[PDB]
């Protein structure tokens, strides 16, 4: 019955999602059985009312991310294609760190998609770039935490008319390609907290 | 001190693309990754 519950992420979630990304044994195989589960009983995709099974998305903030991270707004499922996908989209580059030759360059958290990711979490609307609206409900949730009202408001209408480099009113790959050129963001993409 | 100031272009200004990219890509790498999974009841 009802219980403390409190869940964490200990070495077994850690080492689990980090092969995701960091390689691809059976260690994320069963975690796809007990998260794909959560499908009432499917076992084949997960939708929206599975992923609020986690504390993580009852929890979030925006979750935007977390929604448009398995599946944009059109589908209501999400097969084991993009499970991989996302969870694993973390990878860390490898083929274009100044090598030019490896053994296994696959298309995966590439620069290409580093801004389809975070694309994706921020693509609410799909206008394929982020609008005001969308970039907004972050940006505020992401400084509303100390930011008055009219303060937010005019630190949020300034925010994308500054950054605005399309011009679109609007961003999510023009200024974050050319922000890129100034920080690897690509390789942050990449979970580890071991140094 | 020794040296000047207001010498060839220095530092550029703050930029908001990189304050927010800062912490949305820490916010939301942990974030998404913080799910992991494994704990399903199947009650
Ligand atoms: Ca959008
Ligand atoms: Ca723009």
């Amino acid at each position: 019955m009802g219980s403390r519950a409190s869940t964490l992420l200990r070495d077994e979630e850690l080492e689990e999602i980090k092969k995701e990304t960091g390689f691809s044994h059976s260690q994320i195989t069963r975690l796809y059985s007990r998260f794909t589960s959560l499908d009432k009983g499917e076992n084949g995709t997960l939708s929206r009312e599975d992923f609020q099974r986690i504390p993580e998305l009852a929890i979030n903030p925006l979750g935007d991310r977390i929604i448009n991270a398995f599946f944009p707004e059109g589908e209501d499922q999400v097969n084991f294609r993009g499970f991989m996908r996302t969870l694993a989209h973390f990878r860390p580059i490898e083929d274009n760190e100044k090598s030019k030759d490896v053994n296994g360059p696959e298309p995966l958290n590439s620069r290409s998609n580093k801004l389809h990711f975070a694309f994706r979490l921020y693509d609410l609307d799909k206008d394929e770039k982020i609008s005001r609206d969308e970039l907004l409900q972050v940006l505020r949730m992401m400084v509303g935490v100390n930011i008055s009202d009219e303060q937010l408001g005019s630190i949020a209408d300034r925010t994308i008319q500054e950054a605005d480099q399309d011009g679109d009113s609007a961003i999510s790959f023009t200024e974050f390609v050319k922000v890129l050129e100034k920080v690897d963001v690509e390789q942050k993409m990449s979970i580890r907290f071991l140094h | 001190v020794d040296l000047l100031a207001v010498k060839k272009k220095q530092e550029t200004k703050r930029s908001i693309n990189e304050e927010i990219h800062t912490q949305f890509l820490d916010h939301l790498l942990t974030g998404i990754e913080d799910i992991c999974g494994h704990y399903g009841h199947h009650h």
